[PDB]
C-alpha cells in the first residue's frame, strides 16, 4: 500500500487552487497539515483585516437612521408609537465567506483524529468571532461565492474549506467527524493531477503558451451532423510554442506504482487527439504521457505513426524543489 | 444633428454604433457593459440626439442609481407635504407622460451605473412593461399606489432606455436573469487599437512611434489582465480615459506626461489589482516608463 | 373567441394548454412555472379570453408583484388624505366585487412575478379564502381593517387565479410554502422542437435546413444546462422568444440575423452562466455561429 | 495666506506638494493614502489655503466619514423639522450652492477617513458628476428626491475635493475601481529621513548623533515592514507623529524620552504586527534602544 | 493613593501621560480595579471629589453614534434631534473651562469604536482641540454650527483584554490612545497590607500569591492563545471581607469554586483535567 | 360530531386526557388528514356540544402580528382608536362562562413567529400560570390596573404541517410548552374502509386501494432522513368529492391519482421522474 507523503499533495493542491513553513508541524497526516494552514490562515487575515460588507438593514426603530421608508411607516402606523421603518447599512463581518470560515472551524474541531494543539488553537478562534453566525455548509453555499468579489487571499482559505467539508465523513460518534482517505481513490487524485499541471504550466512555462484545447472529430455522418454519441474530447492540456506544439495526457494509476505489466490505456485516447488536431502553423506535433511514480523517474521517447511521443514518470516523494526542477527539466526536453 | 457630428471624436468604431441602433430600434432597451474610462457616459448623451435626429435635451432624461433608489423615487411614492403626507408621481412616471404627448418624437431615459441598485425593487411593475412587445394601451396596468379609480400606467412605444453598467465590481452584477432578457448587452472595448484614437493624439502633437509604443504596452497588459478570470476578468482591462484628458492647454504628450500618469493613477490601481507580489507590479510599471 | 385565432400562433402543444384548462376549471389557482421567454405572459392573456369565450377587458385583470406590493394596496388599507387616513378597497377586493355581480361569468386575475413578494405579506388572511375548497359566503371572514365584524369578504367561486413564476434565480430553490399548497404548478417547456415554431419560421421565408439545424443546437445546448443542477437547473434553460422577435420587417432568417441575437443576448448570458469555464463559452458560441 | 507659511513646519518634501497642486488643479479630486500619523489631516487644511491662496475657512468644509453616514445626510434627504418632515439639503449640497455664488474663488471639501463609509451609497448621483470634464450645467442631473426632472444638481467647476484614507486597514479599501478613477491617488510616506523633520528636532536642542541615529533606525524598520508585502505592505509602516508632539514643554529629546514612548506606544504595536514571533518583537524593540 | 493595590510608579506614569496626551486606555483582565482606579484618578486630577464632572458609561455592541453624540429620537409631539451625552457633556465643560471634566468608557472593546465616535475620532487628539478644528456634525442642519473638543476634557478607556475580537483592528485609533497595561498586583505589598491589616495570617497571604502567580504564569505561557491580558485579577478578594469575616482557607475555597472555576473552564475549555488540577492545586 | 372519523379511537381519546391536563397541543402531520377536521370535531367533543361559537379558528402566517391578535391602534375617521384583537376578545366571552370549555384553534402556528405575536402573554397561556393571580398589564394598556388573565376554560390547539422541506427546526418557544402529537395518515383503518364500504366500493377496490397506498406511504417513511414520515400522503382527498352519491371505482380513482397525488409526488420526488413513474403505475396498474 505505497502512497505519496502527504505534505507534497498540499503543494499540488496550491497550484490546483492557483493560490509557508510545513517543517514545523510533526503530524504527517493531511488534516494536521491542512488545519494548520487554515488555523494560521485565519490569523493572517485578521492582522490585515477581515472583509466587512455593508448589509442594508430595514428595521423598525424609534428614530431616523439613514433613509426612512415612508410607505411601510404609514401602512403600519409606526409614527404613533414613535417608530419608523428606515433603511441603513450596518457593517458586519457576518458575510457568507466569513460564516463559512466559522462553520468550517466547527467541523475541524469535531474531527476525531487530529492533533490536539490544532484542535485547542481553533477553539480559541471560534470564540473570538462572536458576531458571526454558524451555518450548515453545502456546496451550494460555495456556488454563490463563485462571483469572487473577495480578495485574493480569501479565495485560498475558502478553497481549503471546500476540500475539508467534501472530504469529511462521520466516524465513531454522531457529532464528531473523520477524515476521508483521499490518497486511496485514484480518480480524485488523478483529477488533481490533471488540474495540477494545467495551472502549474501557466506559472513556470512563460516561454510557451498553455491552454486547454477542445478537439472535434474529423468524422462526418449521414445520420447526424451533431455526432453527439461520439465521445466528447477535450485535451487535458495543450502547451503550444512557436517551434513546437505538444499535447499531454496525465493520469494516476496504482499499477504503475509497482515497479511487470504497464497500465497505459490512456494512450489509446492520445493518438485520436493528435489525429483530430490539425495545426495551421504546421511546425510539428508531439505528444507526452506523464505519470506519477514514487521511487524513481524514467523518460523514454517513441516514433510511432509519424509522431514523436514520450512516456515519462516523476518520483513523487523525493522533495518539492527537485520535483519542480524535474518538471522544468521534463518539458525542456520535449518542448524543443 | 447627424452621425458625422457625433462620431468625429469618438474612439469607438462605427461598427458598434450601427450595432447599437440595430439592437436599440428593434428591442428598445439596451445595456453597454465595460470598464470605466471607455466613454460609456460619453457616448450616451450623443446617441440620444441621433435617434431624435436633433440636439434636444427635453426628450432626454439622465440619472444615476446610487444603491438607495426606490420605487418611491422612480415611479410612485409618498412624500411629506407641509403637515401631512401626499402621493408624488415619480420621475419615470413623470417622464412617460411627457413622452406619450407625442409618439412621433422619440424620448430617452438614461441610467448611469444601473447595475448597483436592486433593479427588481426599483422598477417593480415596470420590469415587464419595458419590453418592446408589451407596450401601449393593450398592456395597460394599474400601479401599486394608484387611486382606487382605475388609472393605468403603460410604457409608450417611443421610449428607449439605455443603461451603463460597469463590469469591474463583480458583486454588483446583474443576476436577475429574468431582467437580463429585457435588455441587450453591448460589450465595449478599451478603444486603444483604433486609429481614430491615435489620430486624436497625433493631431494633438504626438509622435506616431510614441503613440504606437503606448498602445503596444497597454494591449500587452490587458491580455495579461484578460487571461485571468479568477479575480481580474476580461472586463477589468484598463480604459483609455486616463490618456484622453488634461492636454487642452498645449501640453504635448511625452514620457514625462505618461510617467506622471503611470506613477500617479495606474500604479496604485495595479497594486490594488494584483496585491499578491510587487515584482509583477514592478514589472509592468517599468515597462510603461521604458 | 375562437381557439383557432388563439392557439394557431402559439408554439406550445395543444396537449398542454388542454391540461392547463382542465386544472384551472377544477382548482382555479394555477401557476405557470418556466424560464423567461417561453410566452408565459403571452399565453395567460389569451387563456382568459378562451375561458370567458369573448374579448372583454373588464372580466380579466393583470398585475405584477414586487417587494413594495403589500396587503394595504392589494386588498384593503388606508391611504393618507391631506392629513386624514381613508380606507381604500384594494384591487383584488374591487375585482371580486365585480365578479360578485356576475357569478356565472368567469373572471380571471393575473399575477406576474409572484415570487418577488411573499404572498403572506400581500394576501395574508385571504390565503384561507383563496383556496378552491374554502370559497363562497359560507367561509366569509371579517377583514383586518374592517370597521365591524359584520362586513365580510369571501372569494366568489367564479374567480380563477393564475401566477407567472420564473425558475431563473437562486432564491427560488426555497420555493415559498404558500405557493405549493394553494397553487397547482405547471411546467412550461422552452418548446424549440415543435412544428408550429418551425412552421412560423418557414412561413417567414426561412430555409428549413437552417431552421432544423438551429433546433438541434438549442435542444443540444439546453440539454447541457439541464444536466447541471448545482448552478443551473432545468428551469434556467433558454426560452424561445429571442428568435420570435425582430421579424416584423420581413427580414428573412439567416446566420446574419442569428449572429446578432447570439452575440447581443445569448453570448453574455453564457458568460454569466459559465463564468468558471470561459473556454466553455467559446466552445458553444462558435458552435452556434456555425 | 502664503506658500512658505506652510512649508516651515511641514515634513513632506515640496516636490510631492508640487505634484499635489498640479494634479489637483487639473483633476479636482484626489486621495492621500498613507499610514496614520503623517499629517494627512495636518496638510489638508493648509493645502486648501494654498490652492485658494487666501486664508478663508468659510470656503473650506472639513468632515470625517463613518459607517452611519448616508446620502440623506450628505446630499439630500427627508428629515424631521418637528411634527412635519422636510427635505433637508445636505452639507455637500449647501457647500455647492455657496461655491456657485463665487465661481472665481475655489471652494474645497475635505473628507477624513473616507474609506470607511460606503462611498457608492453616499455620493451616488455625485459619483458621475464629480469628474473634471463633466462639471457644469450641461451635465446637470435630477436627484432622487427632486420634485421633477427640471430640478437638477451640477457640481461647480471651482470645487476641489480632497480625500484622506489610511492604508493600515485592507478590509476598508476603496476597491470600487470606477470610483478609483475619479480620484487621483497621491501616496505619502512618513518622511523620517528629511531635513525639515530633523531641523525641527535640532531646533529643540537635540543631539545630531541621536537624531541621525533615530532616522536610520526607522528607515531600516519600515523597509523590513515593506518587505513582507503579502503580510504588511508599505501602507502599514510607522508614521512620524509619535515623535513629533510631546516636546511642547521644552523637554529635550534624550534617549530616556525615546525609551518612554517606545515602551508605551510602539511596543504593543510590534506585538500585534508580529503576533507569531515573540523573538522578532524583542529584536526590533531592543534594537532601537541599543 | 492609600488603598490602591497598583504601584505608585504606574499611576505616576499615567498622570503625566494623561496630562500630556489627554487620552489613555487602561487595558487589563477583569478584576484588577480598572473602574476604581479611574474613578479615584479623576478625583485626583480634579483634586476634589466632585462627581458631576465625572461621567461613566459602559459600551456594548449595539451602542451607536445615535446614542453617544447626536441622534434623532421622539419627543411627545414627534421626532427631534437629541443631543447625545458627549455633546451634552462637552458643553458642560465648555461652560466651565478652568476645571477638568472626565469621561470614562467601559467595555470599549466590544463596540466598533470608530462607528460610535465618528467625527470626534479626529477631533479627540490633544492638539486639534478648539474652534479652529471644529466641524459640522452628520445631523447638523447647517455647516455653521460645529462641534469641537475642549482642552480641559480628558478621556479614559477601560478595556477587557480577555475577549479579543479578530474582526476589526484599527491602528489609527491606537495613535489617539496611549496604552497602559495593568498587572493584577498580587506581589504588591499594598494588596497584602490590606489583608494583613484585615487580620490575615502572614503565611496564608504569602502562600496565596505563590498559588495565583503560578496559575498566572501558565496562562502567559502560550502567548498566541492567552497572555498577560487573560490572567487573573485580584478584585474578587477585596469585596466580601469587609463584613468582618477574617481570612481563612475556607473563605478562599468559596471563591475558587464560586468564581474562578468558570473562568478556568472558559480559558481551559475542553480540558477538565487542567481545571481539576489547577482548581485543586489552589485548595491545598 | 363523533360518527365517522377515519382516525383510530385511541388517539382521539388520548388527546382528550392530554388536553385536559396540558391544555396546549400541537397536531403535526401530512396535509390532507383533516387536521382542522379532527381538531374541529374534537373541540365539540371536549365541550360535548356541537356549538361553533365557543370554538374559534385562525390561520397564522409570518406577517400575522400582535396588533391583529390582541391589541392595535387602527384609525377611525378622525383619530386612532385601540382595537381589541381576536384572542383578547375571545377570552372576554370565555370569562363569562368559566363552567363551560372554550377552545382556540391556531392553524400553521410554526409558520408564524409566536413571540412577536403573543408578546407578553406567552408566559400566561401555559396551563399552570393561569387565573386572576397571574394577571399582567398589557403593553398598550393606558391604565396599569386593567389586566389580562388567561382563564382555565381556554384550551389551545395548534396545527403544524410536517410536509414542508423548508422546515428545519421547530421554534424553541413552541416546544417548551406544547405537547406535540403525531397523526398517522390512517389510510389502513376500519372506519375509513367502513365509510368507503357504505359507499359503492367493493372489498377488492378497498383492499387494492388500501394496499397500494400502504406500499407507497411506506416508501416515503422508509427514507426517514431523506424524507420525514410526515411526508406520507393523507386520506382527505378520498373523503371529499363523493357527496353526490358517485360510486368510488378505479375509473373515478385515476382522476385523483393524476390531479392531486401526481404533483405531490412531483414535489416530493424532485430528483428522478423515472422513480416517480414506477410508483404512479402501481396505484392504477
Ligand atoms: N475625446 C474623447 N473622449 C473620450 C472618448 N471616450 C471616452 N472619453 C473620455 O473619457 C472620460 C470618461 O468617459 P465616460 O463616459 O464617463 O466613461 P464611463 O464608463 O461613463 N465612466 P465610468 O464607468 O467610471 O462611469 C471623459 O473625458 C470622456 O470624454 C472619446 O472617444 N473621445
Ligand atoms: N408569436 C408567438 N410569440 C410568442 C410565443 N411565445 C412567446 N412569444 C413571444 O415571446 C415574447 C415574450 O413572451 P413572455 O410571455 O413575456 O415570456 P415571459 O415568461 O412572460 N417572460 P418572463 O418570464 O421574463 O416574464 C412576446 O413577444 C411573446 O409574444 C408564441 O408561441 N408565438
Ligand atoms: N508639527 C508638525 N506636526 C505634524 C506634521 N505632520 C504631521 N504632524 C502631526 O501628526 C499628527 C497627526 O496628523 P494627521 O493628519 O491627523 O495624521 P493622519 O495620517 O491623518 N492620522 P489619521 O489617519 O489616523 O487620522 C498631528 O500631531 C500632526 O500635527 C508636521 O509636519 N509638523
Ligand atoms: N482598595 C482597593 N480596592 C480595589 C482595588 N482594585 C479593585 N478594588 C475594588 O474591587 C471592586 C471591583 O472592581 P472592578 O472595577 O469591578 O474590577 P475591574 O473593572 O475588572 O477592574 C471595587 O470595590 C474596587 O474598588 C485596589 O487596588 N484597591
Ligand atoms: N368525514 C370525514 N372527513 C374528513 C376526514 N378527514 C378529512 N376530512 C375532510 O377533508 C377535508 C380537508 O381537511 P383539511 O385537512 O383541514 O384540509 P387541509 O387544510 O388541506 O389540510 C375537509 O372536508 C375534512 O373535513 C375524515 O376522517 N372523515
Ligand atoms: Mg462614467
Ligand atoms: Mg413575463
Ligand atoms: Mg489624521
Amino acid at each position: 500500500q505505497p502512497v505519496i507523503p502527504v505534505r507534497n499533495i498540499y503543494y499540488m493542491l496550491t497550484y490546483a487552487w492557483g493560490y509557508a513553513n510545513l517543517e514545523a508541524i510533526p503530524g504527517n497526516n493531511l488534516l494536521d497539515i491542512l488545519g494548520y494552514v487554515l488555523n494560521k490562515g485565519v490569523l493572517q487575515l485578521s492582522r490585515r483585516g477581515l472583509e466587512l460588507d455593508y448589509n442594508p438593514n430595514t428595521e423598525i426603530i424609534p428614530g431616523i437612521k439613514g433613509r426612512i421608508e415612508f410607505a411601510k411607516t404609514i401602512r403600519g402606523f409606526h409614527l404613533n408609537h414613535g417608530k419608523t421603518v428606515s433603511t441603513f447599512d450596518m457593517l458586519n463581518e457576518d458575510t457568507l465567506a466569513n460564516r463559512i470560515i466559522k462553520s468550517t472551524l466547527a467541523i475541524l474541531i469535531k474531527h476525531e483524529k487530529l492533533n490536539s494543539t490544532i484542535r485547542d488553537e481553533a477553539r480559541s478562534l471560534y470564540r473570538k468571532l462572536p458576531g458571526i453566525s454558524t451555518l450548515h455548509l453545502t456546496p451550494q453555499h460555495f456556488s454563490y461565492l463563485n462571483g469572487g468579489k473577495n480578495t485574493r487571499y480569501y479565495k485560498f482559505v475558502i478553497s481549503v474549506c471546500k476540500f475539508i467539508v467534501n472530504n469529511s465523513i462521520p466516524g465513531q460518534n454522531k457529532g464528531h467527524y473523520r477524515f476521508y482517505d483521499f490518497e486511496r481513490n485514484e480518480k480524485e487524485m488523478s483529477l488533481l493531477y490533471q488540474k495540477f499541471l494545467y495551472e502549474f504550466c501557466r506559472r513556470e512555462l512563460t516561454s510557451a503558451n498553455t491552454t486547454r484545447s477542445y478537439l472535434k472529430w474529423d468524422a462526418s455522418s449521414i445520420s447526424d451532423q451533431s455526432l453527439n454519441l461520439l465521445p466528447r474530447m477535450e485535451t487535458d492540456i495543450t502547451i503550444r510554442s512557436s517551434e513546437k506544439i505538444l499535447i499531454v495526457d496525465a493520469k494516476y494509476y496504482k499499477s504503475i506504482f509497482s515497479r511487470e505489466k504497464f497500465h497505459s490505456q490512456n494512450l489509446y485516447q492520445l493518438m485520436n487527439y493528435l489525429w483530430s488536431l490539425k495545426p495551421e502553423n504546421g511546425e510539428n506535433i508531439g505528444g507526452l504521457l506523464i505519470y506519477p511514480h514514487v521511487d524513481t523517474a524514467v523518460k523514454h521517447r517513441y516514433k510511432i505513426n509519424g509522431f514523436d511521443i514520450g512516456l515519462c514518470t516523476v518520483n513523487l516523494g523525493q522533495e518539492w524543489p527537485c520535483i519542480h526542477q524535474e518538471l522544468l527539466d521534463i518539458f525542456d526536453e520535449y518542448l524543443k | 444633428y447627424c452621425l458625422e457630428d457625433a462620431l468625429n471624436d469618438l474612439f469607438i468604431p462605427e461598427t458598434t454604433i450601427e450595432t447599437i441602433l440595430k439592437r436599440l430600434t428593434i428591442k428598445k432597451n439596451i445595456i453597454l457593459q465595460g470598464p470605466p474610462g471607455v466613454g460609456k457616459t460619453f457616448v450616451a448623451r450623443r446617441l440620444a440626439y441621433l435617434l431624435t435626429g436633433e440636439k434636444a435635451p427635453q426628450r432626454v432624461n439622465m440619472v444615476q442609481f446610487h444603491q438607495s433608489y426606490s420605487y418611491e423615487d422612480f415611479i410612485q411614492g409618498y412624500r411629506p407635504n407641509g403637515v401631512g403626507f401626499r402621493r408624488k408621481d415619480g420621475i419615470f412616471y413623470n417622464f412617460c407622460q411627457q413622452a406619450k404627448e407625442q409618439p412621433e418624437k422619440k424620448y430617452i431615459f438614461i441610467i448611469d451605473e444601473i447595475n448597483r441598485a436592486n433593479l427588481s425593487k426599483v422598477f417593480g411593475e415596470v420590469m415587464m412593461l419595458m419590453e418592446h412587445d408589451k407596450r401601449g394601451e393593450n398592456w395597460s396596468v394599474p400601479l401599486t399606489y394608484s387611486e382606487n379609480d382605475e388609472e393605468r400606467f403603460y410604457v409608450p412605444e417611443n421610449v428607449y432606455i439605455i443603461g451603463l453598467m460597469n463590469t469591474a465590481d463583480r458583486s454588483l452584477a446583474v443576476v436577475d436573469y429574468a431582467l437580463r432578457r429585457r435588455f441587450s448587452f453591448i460589450d465595449i472595448e478599451p478603444g486603444f487599437d483604433t486609429p481614430q484614437f491615435r489620430n486624436f493624439l497625433l493631431n494633438k502633437k504626438a509622435e506616431p512611434s510614441f503613440v504606437e509604443s503606448l498602445c503596444q504596452k497597454m494591449n500587452e497588459l490587458n491580455q495579461e489582465i484578460s487571461k485571468e478570470a479568477t479575480i481580474l476578468g476580461k472586463g477589468f482591462r484598463i480604459g483609455h480615459s486616463y490618456f484622453c484628458c488634461g492636454l487642452e492647454d498645449g501640453t504635448s504628450p511625452d514620457t514625462q506626461w505618461l510617467n506622471e500618469i503611470v506613477m500617479t493613477d495606474i500604479a496604485p490601481l495595479l497594486e490594488e489589482y494584483f496585491f499578491d507580489d510587487p515584482y509583477k507590479q514592478q514589472k509592468w510599471t517599468n515597462k510603461l516608463l521604458g
